[PDB]
């Protein structure tokens, strides 16, 4: 966002948006492809002639399905697998981020490649693979287990959603106050 | 009372209750009087087949200091150190 | 005895050597004890032999624990009823005059 | 001192001054210092035997023969604040509870 | 990053100069800090304030006078060499068009970025009366740097004299929880995203933890091991005393 | 890319990329000799195997025998050779279980827990006081003004 630099007609703007698209389809870094719809980008440009696949693969994640985003495009950006490798891995990265708090308030962190399965439109003996990618080219930190079928990560790129993960957050910074209620009052009694 | 302590025997310590046989301990004539027994007592019914779930033992009013406390353990130890100065104080 | 050296041991093991009754007697004479902890075992009337439960390894568990704490304040024990008692004498040899 | 230069050296230098850290202060210094500090507790523990058995071997007979009269209190006082630090520390550890979990 | 170094008599003589000028509520005070920016730890080993002049209800009113830092940088020569004008503090927990327009101002003197100080004259809550803030831009942005407290080797004594450990730590680890329970309150009702980036990173940083349980009982294994030698400790004494007593029994004897 | 391949090589496309792009791999004239290819396939296969458990154990932490043969493109008397070359060459350390089929990375347990470990968990809470401090300045600007 800059005002005075960078002053271009509203032509200009949709054909940088077009760059600013096939720019996220190969890679996730910077968040995915829902942060430039928070930024006056999608919401400047119309949603028709192939500018709104920013918009659909932001649903797609939690959808999960490649052939209702194929469908609505066309053969050019289909024919590379780089689109459709790098977006499993954005896929099962919402349910990575479901390891701290999203359901479970016990804060227990557990994962199953069944879940992910559906979520990331991949078997389940793929699964191994697709997590060991994401160390090499340093995606997540942390290790996996083949036995239990568990993993667990450090963190990735936590993102900038709000609602019901800012009400989970304040839960847990309750506890470190319930701690003085409990614990700390009475190291004031000694 | 003869049957409520040799019944206590296998229900505590012993996990997963018989059917044919706990009619036997306890001197059972019909197979009947075994589910009246077992409905008072509040035992687990499954398939074919009779638990026992509540080995574990919780709540029974308040305990401090005693059977595995949580902050108040802490607060054991860190008494221990506080109590040797408050003697020399 | 048996119990603790013999882990898994059928049910007419035992009548065979203490001489008992019967397979019933002595089924419940081994659930007696456990009520207060003693054997610490179970009997699996499926398979018809009784297994000893105790796997120690209790080592990283809390219950030495329990012990250490009051350890602790046994030793304080003598310390209290002891400090005090040197200064008791000591008023009436210090109030003496000496050479 | 006036009023602002008593609550202003306070604030800055008493004895020493480990603000600005206080919820680290002792907790960095030492559970967080573990690093090499006390690490080997149980070689640390060996060096207070030593330092026992040093000066209580000398008059086990509470008379003189080695000439000496503070040796048994040396030891005493010694070992005495470093078991007060090895305790605290070893208390605290799990004692700030930072919410682990799972 | 960088560090930052603040001697105590920097702040000490900072706090008087707002006394000295009578300086209300309204206005807010200016100085200059000297000392040596070339390493990576910023220390300010001198500090004089300025005439500075503001309006509160107008940010666009300031006053600041270039030509006592031209005279007083001159004296300084023939008092410390070694000293040079590193940046500028300021008073006032409000940062506005005042202070950072006149933020280029010093830069002019000053060859290294200058040091940015809020300082506290009423010293509200916790500790560091002073935070050491950096000027960065990607509007201007300004970052906090790691503020510490040291002096010289006389400086540190003379100031003892003229002032002449558990519960300690736990009352002030919880100040600070309570501190980010207030802290998450009082972003939300702003915002209705960059400070919550850091935040959920932290958070994550008992599959692994099922034999991380065995490590809490380890060091408890230790402590009775201590508290076996703390015992000792008091049974020397238990021994001290008699020491004692068999003297003290010969007393009455000789009277 | 062949340098890199090591990390996400599976060993089932192995005897396919060669045959298809053989520009060093199978007929090579320049920069070699012999009498025949099998210098190209057993020199290639034993060190592609070496290579890949390197990275396998560097992300696996724990993993089936029963499934990490397969990985291999071996049998069981042939994976038991690389692991046993390896080790006594001090290459990489794992475990291995022949009854229990379960494969391990051997983590050290000399890290004598809370004395270093303990590390990592005040590293969780310890950027907290950083932003907090960029907060209170930047969140008085924008909301008092």
């Amino acid at each position: 966002t800059l005002e005075p630099s960078t002053s271009i007609t509203l032509a200009e703007r949709q054909q940088l948006a077009y760059d600013l698209s096939i720019s996220a389809l190969l890679g996730d870094k910077i968040y995915n492809f829902g942060e430039l719809l928070h930024h006056p980008i999608m919401e400047t440009i119309v949603n028709d002639s192939n500018y709104d696949w920013l918009f659909q693969l932001l649903n797609a994640l939690t959808v999960g399905d490649f052939d209702k985003f194929d469908s609505l495009i066309k053969v050019q950006i289909s024919k590379i697998p780089i689109l459709a490798q790098h977006e499993s891995f954005l896929r099962q990265k919402i349910c990575l981020m479901t390891l701290i708090e999203t359901v479970f308030v016990k804060n227990i962190r557990m994962l199953s490649f069944e879940d992910i399965s559906k979520a990331t439109h991949l078997p389940k003996d793929n699964v191994e693979h697709l997590v060991m990618r994401a160390i090499s080219l340093g995606l997540l930190k942390g290790s996996i287990d083949q036995v239990n079928e568990l993993v667990t990560i450090s963190w990735v790129q936590p993102r900038i959603i709000s609602g019901d993960q800012i009400t989970k957050m304040k839960d847990r910074l309750v506890e470190w106050n319930d701690q003085v209620e409990k614990l700390g009052k009475k190291m004031e009694a000694r | 009372a003869i049957r409520d302590e040799i019944a206590k025997n296998t229900e505590l310590s012993y996990d997963f209750l018989p059917l044919s046989n706990i009619k036997a301990l306890l001197f059972f004539n019909n197979e009947k009087e075994t589910e009246k027994f077992a409905l008072e007592r509040n035992w687990p019914i499954v398939n074919s087949k009779v638990y026992f779930n509540n080995q574990s033992k919780e709540k029974a009013d308040y305990e401090d200091e005693m059977m595995h406390e949580e902050d108040q353990k802490t607060n054991i130890i860190e008494k221990a150190m506080d109590y040797a100065i408050s003697i020399e104080n | 005895i048996i119990s603790l050296t013999y882990k898994k041991i059928s049910l007419r093991d035992i009548c065979l050597k203490l001489n008992l009754d019967s397979e019933q007697t002595v089924e419940y004479m081994v659930s007696r004890a456990i009520r207060d902890g003693v054997i610490e075992a179970k009997i699996n009337h499926e398979d018809g032999f009784i297994e000893t439960t105790e796997l120690l390894n209790i080592y990283d568990s809390e219950d030495p624990q329990q012990v250490f704490d009051e350890r602790i304040k046994f030793a304080n024990q003598l310390h209290d009823e002891y400090l005090v008692s040197m200064r008791y004498p000591e008023d009436k040899k210090t109030q003496q005059n000496e050479k | 001192k006036t009023a602002k230069e008593t609550k202003m050296l306070m604030n800055l230098h008493k004895e020493q001054w480990q603000s600005g850290l206080k919820m680290y202060d002792y907790e960095e210094k030492e559970e967080s210092n573990l690093a090499a500090t006390k690490s080997m507790v149980k070689i640390a523990e060996q060096y207070s035997k030593r330092i026992e058995e040093e000066k209580e071997l000398t008059e086990e007979e509470l008379k003189t023969r080695y000439v000496g009269r503070q040796d048994p209190k040396k030891h005493l006082s010694e070992t005495a604040d470093e078991t007060l630090e090895n305790n605290i520390v070893s208390v605290l550890t799990a004692g700030v509870n930072s919410v682990a979990i799972k | 990053h960088e560090k930052v170094t603040i001697a105590p008599l920097v702040l000490l003589s900072a706090l008087d100069h707002y006394e000295r000028t009578q300086t209300k509520e309204n206005k807010r005070c200016v100085g200059v800090i000297l000392g040596d920016a070339n390493s990576s730890t910023i220390r300010v080993t001198n500090s004089f304030a300025l005439p500075f002049e503001e309006d509160e209800k107008n940010s666009d009113v300031w006053f600041l006078d270039h030509n006592y830092i031209e005279n007083m940088n001159e004296m300084c020569k023939k008092i410390n060499a070694k000293e040079k004008l590193i940046g500028w503090y300021h008073s006032g927990p409000k940062l506005r068009a005042s202070d950072l327009k006149i933020n280029e101002l010093f830069k002019k003197y000053t060859q290294n970025n200058p040091l940015l100080l809020i300082v506290d004259v009423k010293q509200q809550g916790v500790g560091l009366p002073t935070d050491a803030y950096v000027a960065i831009e990607q509007e201007k942005t300004f970052l906090h740097l790691p503020c510490t407290i040291e002096a010289e080797e006389a400086e540190e004594i003379g100031v003892e004299h003229l002032l002449r450990i558990r519960l300690t730590n736990q009352l002030k680890s919880l100040k600070g929880l309570q501190s980010k329970l207030k802290d998450v309150v009082e972003y939300l009702d702003k915002v209705i995203h960059t400070i919550l980036g850091k935040l959920q990173d932290v958070f994550n940083l008992n599959n692994l933890q099922k034999a991380l349980t065995v490590k809490t009982n380890d060091e408890l294994m230790v402590i009775y091991i201590s508290n076996l030698v703390r015992s000792i400790i008091a049974f020397d004494d238990l021994i001290e005393n008699k020491i004692q007593n068999k003297k003290i029994q010969e007393q009455r004897v000789k009277d | 890319s062949l340098v890199k391949l090591f990390t996400t090589n599976e060993l089932m496309r192995w005897p396919i990329v060669q045959k298809t792009y053989e520009p060093v791999l199978n007929e090579d004239d320049l920069a070699f000799g012999g009498e025949a290819n099998k210098h190209h396939w057993e020199d290639l296969q034993k060190r592609v195997i070496e290579h890949n458990l390197r990275v396998i154990s560097e992300y696996y932490s724990r993993i089936t025998l029963l499934r990490l043969n397969e990985l291999l493109d071996l049998t069981e008397s042939q994976t038991e050779t690389y692991i046993s070359d390896l080790v006594n060459q001090g290459i990489i350390y794992a475990k291995v279980n022949r009854p229990a089929k379960i494969v391990n990375f051997e983590k050290p347990k000399n890290s004598s827990q809370l004395l270093n470990e303990w590390s990592h968990n005040v590293d969780e809470l310890l950027e907290h006081i950083e932003t907090i401090g960029h907060l209170i300045t930047k969140e008085e600007i924008m909301h008092g003004l």
